[PDB]
């Protein structure tokens, strides 16, 4: 409404939204390694240089 | 010693002004389109 | 060209809001001592160090988040537990950030904006909470006796509390980015 659209829809994205679960896998693969990754990393650098 | 660290707190106001400036500016540049 | 650019900036900026974010966790340094202060020393959400005064300084260090019997009050333990929700949803979207190869981007980018806006949201409520903890026996007895509720006293904030106000206008700001960027292109 204010060179954006409907407050409820301009921010949130229902439509379109979901019988996609069966994709699930295939975003676990990247989802359950990578952030996996980040906690590992943050945790020594939080013990090593910084602790 | 110092007991106010005033140079710190100059030098990271900078750094986060700046940060803050490249933020803004790339917000208005997306605005522009 | 300049769509793919100005997502990779804004990526480069979320990953510099949170190691601002994650810097400003673990540091101790947010409230610093004075001359008028007795006992030199600082402190943080839990870390803090105070000096012992026998000859030099000699600053006796404790606290962790890890234990919850050393945090001088409550308010120092809400404040640290909000910003560990800011750190976990901060780090959730750089995790979202390898979801675009299945995702919609229109989806990816709505999904970090309201993960940033609920990691800003959480860093103001916790930076609202640590000044009400200054009124711990042990945060009076360093900084002195006039230090209380929402009053510095003789104490005065470092860099690191001034850091987090930095990171929560980066939160702002980036969560707006992110909100357009979503319904642009
Ligand atoms: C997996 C993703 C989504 C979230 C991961 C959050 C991680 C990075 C969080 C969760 C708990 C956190 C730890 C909780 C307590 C402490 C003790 C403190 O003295 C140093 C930091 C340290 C060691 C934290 C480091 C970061 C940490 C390991
Ligand atoms: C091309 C098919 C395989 C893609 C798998 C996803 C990347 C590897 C994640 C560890």
């Amino acid at each position: 409404c204010l060179d954006g659209k409907d407050c409820a829809s301009f921010f949130c994205c229902f439509e379109d939204c979901h019988i996609r679960i069966a994709k699930m896998d295939s975003y676990a693969r990247i989802f359950f390694p990578t952030a996996f990754c980040l906690f590992n990393l943050v945790y020594w650098v939080s013990y090593l240089y910084l602790g | 010693d110092s007991r106010d660290y005033s140079t710190e707190l100059s030098v990271t106001v900078a750094v986060g002004a700046s940060l803050l400036f490249l933020n803004i500016l790339a917000f208005a540049a997306l605005y522009y389109k | 060209r300049n769509s793919r650019a100005i997502g990779v900036l804004w990526a480069i900026f979320t990953i510099c809001f949170a190691i601002i974010n994650v810097v400003v966790f673990i540091q101790p340094y947010w409230v610093g001592d004075s001359v008028s202060t007795p006992k030199p020393g600082y402190f943080g959400l839990f870390h803090y160090c105070v000096g012992s005064g026998l000859a030099g300084r000699e600053l006796t260090c404790r606290g962790s988040f890890t234990d919850f019997s050393t945090i001088p009050s409550s308010a120092f333990k809400a404040a640290a537990f909000f910003v560990l929700l800011s750190m976990v949803l901060i780090l959730g979207c750089i995790t979202c950030f390898s979801l675009f190869f299945f995702c919609n981007t229109a989806t990816v980018y709505k999904i970090c904006a309201w993960m940033q806006l609920l990691a800003a949201l959480c860093l103001v409520l916790g930076c609202m909470i640590f000044p009400d903890g200054w009124d711990a026996e042990t945060i009076r007895d360093m900084c002195g006796a006039k230090t209380g509720k929402y009053s510095l006293g003789d104490c005065s904030v470092r860099w690191a509390y001034i850091l987090a106000i930095i990171g929560i206008l980066n939160a702002l700001i980036l969560s707006f980015l992110a909100f357009v960027l979503g319904n642009r292109q």
